[PDB]
């Protein structure tokens, strides 16, 4: 009962599993293309506050949270000893952890553990099956019983929808692991590499637009090991300050200065580019001997997108070099599925170095580099990873490559452009259809990820207990990873989704929304400078309609 | 096209349909989710410090 | 060692914290403190206000005497205060390995920029909490050294640009670098 069961998969006929992972467009009316901003600058965004008792009324919880946990911490810790032998010094060994450092997630989280970490079964595709648990004592350990219930999947890294058990790409799999077993040798210098990895570079590299690109195991490695290769100890790195940890972790082990400016700010750094260039190193002010600069495509906290043309004009007129993450918009962004820089019409040899994750949008794992020539032969010595680790394996490679095939054309035609309009269709009329209701949504007009902004922390699992038993799942995050006002709900749209389940979800988050009071719009998310109270039969009838139209969003 | 999914009847629409304390249960929303008591184990005595309103009850 | 990375405890009458190093400093204060950022932030200035008025009608529910109302809200904020910002020495979270265990919240305000809005603010509402509240008890001269000797030793000395990374081994052994 404690341990998790083993589930026994369901017989089904072929068009129901069919269905449950990828619907099947209803009208040919749902889809939409995505233009291309030739000269066409993005505004500065603008954020919408809700009124100061919410403020207030979350300051006064989070003190008193605060107090009663360090009141229980210390009586606790002073008037017994039995029960926490965890935190204490025994026969002259010190605890794992201190008491100091793990306070949030002993006094506020644990209360609440039961929406994070949450089992589940099956292919991850339009319905997801979760086993049910119950919970004991609080939050402290759980209760299995052999029962399982689909539920509607917003919580799942799966934009175009190729999370799928039937299709070309399984074929691929299976006839590559029928050809190649799931040995991996050893590291690509010594055996590893075969001429599928070879395949895989020259496709990747065609697909992208650079010369030449490289193929790794894990997105995390291919940060975490990069910086180290031509970074020392003599060089300045400029990072947004909201960056991947992966990111931070390799800037950390390369050794670099560090210095950072604050999100969408163009005019402070400027002025730190300038300074920093004038002033020199540190206790010498000799020059620096080069000057990179880290930013991402898409972030996924926001889903705001970077000011790329602004950059290149700064790294060439003051000689930088540039370095972009695109791991949400590979394969989901632009009028193809290239990029940013589709969406930019900026050219791509601008760009010294560019990254990239096939999970989020192809259904692998992995990670590529793309760039020059004589970067990537003089990095292929100067690396890491590549003589130490192990090597991708082969069912992985296939479906990717069978995943880029048919997203660039060559197989299955007339396909991923369907997918592509079906998820800007989805994200547009999901973020008109939510701001048009009274809520608080972030983000540029087509981003899969919908922020929804939930500012009192006790409303946080209320809401997410109360989505559970009208059976759709969703992800909330909280202090500190959020600011601690700003506490929000995250949306993760796919191409598998329909209409209909779309105005399912708007009901039910509609009403449950009214019933916590979650509405505060104070009229600069409507166009026409007023506020917004409408019905859900009239959002329902006229949305799907004005959504094509760009007018309608402010950003 | 058919899937095996199970669609929860909403409230207020064919479930109270063809199946004053309205009020009392909008007063106890509003009450309980401004307050911090969800992420409170066992401190449901707090309410009684808010005794505040019987003190303010009695004038002259 | 190798790497020779250590904490020290000298101990003196008086003692300040040594500066960091380039590693230390340069390099593992990068991110966001995420502890003495929502200072600079929404509502985060009318917030004492609504404490002080909070504090003062629950003492006023009681029914006592004005005097003792006011010298006893004016100490517990002060002494309130004094124990979320200068007491304790941290952050309740790993930041990169441990590199703001020497220092406060109030000397983290602002990357230890010595003279912002913000901490003008904060030394400027003891103050003229003192000059309204003092009103009260003027004729017991005990209240008003009592309240003199509060605010003076707790509300101001700490809040200035002497006593800025400055310890005293007198209540315990105090570390520096
Ligand atoms: C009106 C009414 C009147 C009455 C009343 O209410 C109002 O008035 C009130 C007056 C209240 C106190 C006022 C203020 C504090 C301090 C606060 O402080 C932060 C939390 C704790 C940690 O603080 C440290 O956090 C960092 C990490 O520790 C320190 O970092 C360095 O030290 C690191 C060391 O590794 C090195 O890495 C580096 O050198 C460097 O990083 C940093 O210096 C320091 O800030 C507080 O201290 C801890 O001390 C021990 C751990 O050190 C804990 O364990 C100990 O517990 C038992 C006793 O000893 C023994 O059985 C155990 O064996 C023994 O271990 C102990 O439980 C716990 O208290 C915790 C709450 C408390 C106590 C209040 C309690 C309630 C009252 C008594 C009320 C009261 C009821
Ligand atoms: C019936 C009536 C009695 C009422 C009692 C309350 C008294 C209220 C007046 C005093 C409080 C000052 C008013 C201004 C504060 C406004 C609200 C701001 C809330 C901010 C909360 C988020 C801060 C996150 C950063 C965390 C942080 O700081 N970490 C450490 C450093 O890095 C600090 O060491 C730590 O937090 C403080 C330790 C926790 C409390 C210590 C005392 C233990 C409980 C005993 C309470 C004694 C009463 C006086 C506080």
């Amino acid at each position: 009962y404690t341990r998790v069961p083993l589930c026994e998969p369901e017989e089904l006929p072929d068009d129901i599993q069919k269905e449950n992972e990828y619907g099947t467009l209803d009208s040919p009316g749902h889809l939409y293309q995505v233009k291309s901003r030739h000269g066409k600058p993005l505004p500065e965004p603008v954020v919408d506050t809700p009124p100061y008792y919410i403020s207030l009324l979350t300051y006064l919880n989070y003190l008193i949270l605060i107090i009663l946990g360090h009141v229980h911490d210390f009586l606790g810790m002073t008037f017994q000893k039995n029960k926490h032998l965890d935190l204490l010094e025994h026969d002259g060994l010190a605890p794992w952890f201190s008491n100091f450092e793990s306070f949030y997630v002993r006094r506020i989280k644990m209360r609440i553990d039961d929406c994070f970490s949450r089992p589940t079964t099956g292919v991850p595709g339009r319905f997801i099956r979760c086993i049910d648990r119950i919970s004991h004592n609080i939050n402290e350990y759980f209760t299995y019983s052999g029962a399982v219930y689909p539920c509607m999947n917003l919580s799942s890294y799966n934009y175009l929808g190729f999370a799928q058990s039937k299709g070309q790409c399984t074929d691929a799999a299976l006839e590559s692991v029928d050809k190649y077993s799931i040995q991996s040798g050893g590291p690509r210098a010594q055996i590893g590499t075969t001429d599928l990895h070879i395949k895989a570079e020259k496709l990747v590299a065609r697909f992208i637009g650079k010369e030449d690109a490289l193929v790794f195991s894990m997105g995390y490695g291919t940060n975490a090991n990069l910086f180290n290769a031509f970074l020392d100890k003599k060089c300045l790195v400029i990072s947004d300050e909201l960056n991947h940890t992966s990111i931070r972790t390799g800037v950390r082990l390369s050794g670099a200065a560090v210095r950072t400016f604050k999100h969408g700010d163009m005019v402070g750094l400027e002025k730190l580019i300038r300074e920093q260039i004038v002033l020199g190193q540190p206790k010498t002010n000799r020059p620096w001997k080069k000057i990179l600069i880290c930013a991402e495509g898409l972030f996924s906290m926001e889903g705001t997108l970077c000011n790329l043309p602004k950059l290149v004009e700064l790294k060439k007129k003051y000689k930088c070099y540039l370095f972009i993450d695109e791991a949400h918009s590979i394969g989901a962004m632009g009028p193809t599925g290239r990029g940013v820089c589709e969406i930019f019409g900026v050219d791509p040899k601008d760009v010294d170095i560019l990254m990239g994750t096939f999970t989020k949008s192809f259904g692998a794992a992995g990670g590529y580099i793309a760039a020059d020539q004589w970067i990537i032969d003089r990095l292929r010595l100067d690396l890491t990873t590549v003589s130490y680790s192990e090597s991708m394996p082969a069912p992985v490679l296939a479906q990717t490559i069978s995943s880029l095939q048919t997203i660039s054309g060559e197989i299955c035609p007339g396909q991923g452009t369907e997918r592509l309009q079906r998820i800007a269709f989805n994200s547009r009329y999901l973020r008109l259809a939510l701001q048009r209701l009274g809520f608080i949504v972030y983000g540029v007009a087509d981003s899969p990820v919908i922020p929804l902004l939930l500012y009192c922390p006790s409303k946080m699992p209320a809401f997410s207990r109360m989505m559970l038993q009208r059976r759709i799942a969703v992800v909330v995050v909280a202090y500190p990873a959020t600011p601690l006002i700003e506490s929000r709900v995250r949306f993760c749209m796919s191409a598998s989704l329909t209409k209909e389940d779309i105005d399912y979800l708007l009901r039910h988050v509609s009403e449950v929304g009214d019933k916590l009071n979650l509405k505060s719009n104070s009229g600069k998310s409507s166009y026409d400078g007023k506020r917004q109270r409408w019905d859900i039969e009239e959002v329902i009838r006229r949305t799907p309609e004005d959504c094509k139209d760009d007018k309608y969003f402010v950003n | 096209h058919k899937s095996s999914m199970v669609y929860i009847p909403t409230t207020k629409e064919a479930k109270r349909r063809n199946g004053l304390n309205t009020i009392e249960e909008v007063v106890e929303k509003l009450y309980w989710t401004y307050y911090i008591h969800l992420p409170f184990y066992l401190m449901a005595s707090f309410d009684s410090f808010f005794l505040h309103v019987f003190f303010l009850t009695i004038f002259s | 060692p190798v790497t020779d990375h250590r904490r020290r405890r000298a101990a003196a009458v008086i003692s300040h914290v040594e500066q960091e190093t380039f590693e230390d400093e340069n390099d593992q204060q990068m991110l966001p403190n995420m502890n003495a950022t929502w200072v600079d932030q929404r509502g985060a200035w009318l917030i004492h206000i609504v404490v002080i008025v909070l504090l003062r009608l629950f003492y006023s529910l009681f029914g006592s005497t004005p005097k003792w109302t006011w010298t006893l809200t004016n100490m517990t904020y002060i002494i309130g205060f004094y124990i979320m910002f200068h007491l304790v020495k941290g952050t309740p979270f790993d930041f990169n390995g441990g590199a703001y265990d020497n220092l406060t919240m109030w000397e983290q305000i602002n990357d230890e920029t010595l003279y912002t809005p913000t901490r003008k603010f904060l030394l400027i509402v003891p103050i003229v909490l003192f000059l309204i509240s003092n009103q009260y008890y003027r004729n017991d001269m005990t209240l008003f050294l009592s309240n003199l000797a509060v605010t003076v030793l707790i509300g101001v000395v700490p809040k200035l640009g002497i006593t800025h990374r400055l310890r005293i081994s007198i209540p315990g052994i105090t570390g520096r670098a």
